[PDB]
């Protein structure tokens, strides 16, 4: 009965420039058991045709997972990662900075 | 390519 | 250099209503290229790369019906471990096992592994020797004495140092051009003001193949670990890898400061230097 609480990235693929279309990124990892929720969000709001990659684990047996969306970064626009998990009271979201 | 398992259990 | 072909598996059960979740996926080195899932409506194995949509019908039939065939030695085993581990019918648990070849950079076989985790936890493993296992707990016991009395060590040997080899060498062939091709790192340095006075510098690696890399800063000639930052290494989303290491100091001594990356598609070495 392992748990281990979710590590979260969030991040652009390519470097963000405003105005330029990309792709918003939630890196979650290193966590325990599975089964997980995982949402992408634009100025507090869901965001509705994001994708996933495959479940994988590492080493450790913790699970990673990739979720991802085509965005356009504005200067105004806010965007984050949201997620919870058994390991969370409440779901943990994550603002998305363009410089990390 | 997946390994072709007689099969072997837990 | 070597690479590696690792096929990893997770079966979740679930006690409400039906069988496991399962869902597989098998990757060469850092490049995923089938998965199976079983809560998709296919009930086939996909394709995930160009370079695996080169095989036939005869394929894709035959790592279907293989798959299913693990789901359902997994679907056995969680019934099993629940037993083992005198739990209630009631919690959802999971089993994980992972397996795969490397070959080296002779072509040759390197080496195979063979395990399994159950709820997070080591439970058993097939020895760097592939001739006998490594059982992390009493019920894990059990299976290793099973496994050795049925010589299973001994059929796994002969997939792990035969047939394992021969695909991962196919695929890497077929698919050559991304495959066998490393991609180096393309590096900057960006400046952050955090005052008049300090400013983080960071240094970025983006785009690399495959995901292993060093980055490391030196101030005037030697490691510097006290003010730094570093990210876990982290997916793109097109096949490639990120990273960055980030340190504080003080404004107008950036030139002080290196930032040094390590990666197998360079030649030598990169310095960066703001
Ligand atoms: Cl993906
Ligand atoms: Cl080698
Ligand atoms: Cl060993
Ligand atoms: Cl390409
Ligand atoms: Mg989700
Ligand atoms: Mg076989």
């Amino acid at each position: 009965m392992i748990q281990r609480t979710p590590k979260i990235q969030v991040y652009s693929r390519h470097p963000a420039e405003n105005g330029k279309s990309n792709f918003l990124n939630c890196y979650v990892s290193g966590f325990h058991p599975s089964d997980i929720e995982v949402d992408l969000l634009k100025n507090g709001e869901r965001i509705e045709k994001v994708e996933h990659s495959d479940l994988s684990f590492s080493k450790d047996w913790s699970f990673y997972l990739l979720y991802y969306t085509e965005f356009t970064p504005t200067e105004k626009d806010e965007y984050a990662c949201r997620v919870n998990h058994v390991t969370l009271s409440q779901p943990k979201i994550v603002k998305w900075d363009r410089d990390m | 390519a997946l390994q072709d398992a007689k099969e072997y259990f837990i | 250099g070597s690479h590696s072909m690792r096929y990893f598996f997770t079966s979740v059960s679930r006690p409400g209503r039906g069988e496991p979740r399962f869902i597989a996926v098998g990757y060469v080195d850092d490049t995923q290229f089938v998965r199976f899932d079983s809560d998709a409506a296919s009930q086939r194995m996909e394709p995930r790369a160009p370079w695996i949509e080169q095989e036939g019908p005869e394929y894709w039939d035959g790592e279907t019906r293989k798959v299913k065939a693990h789901s359902q030695t997994h679907r056995v085993d969680l019934g099993t471990l629940r037993g083992y581990y005198n739990q209630s019918e009631a919690g959802s648990h999971t089993v994980q096992r992972m397996y795969g070849c490397d070959v080296g950079s002779d072509w040759r076989f390197l080496r195979g592994y063979h395990q399994y985790a159950y709820d997070g936890k080591d439970y058993i493993a097939l020895k760097e020797d592939l001739r006998s296992w490594t059982a992390a707990d009493m019920a894990a016991q059990t299976t290793k004495h099973k496994w050795e009395a049925a010589h299973v060590a001994e059929q796994l040997r002969a997939y792990l140092e035969g047939t394992c080899v021969e695909w991962l060498r196919r695929y890497l062939e077929n698919g050559k051009e991304t495959l066998q091709r490393t991609d180096a790192p393309k590096t900057h340095m960006t400046h952050h003001a955090v005052s008049d006075h300090e400013a983080t510098l960071r240094c970025w690696a983006l785009s690399f193949y495959p995901a292993e890399i060093t980055l490391t800063w030196q101030r005037d000639g030697e490691d510097q670990t006290q003010d730094t930052e570093l990210v876990e290494t982290r997916p793109a989303g097109d096949g490639t890898f990120q990273k960055w290491a980030a340190v504080v100091v003080p404004s107008g001594q950036e030139q002080r400061y290196t930032c040094h990356v390590q990666h197998e598609g360079l030649p030598k070495p990169l310095t960066l230097r703001w």
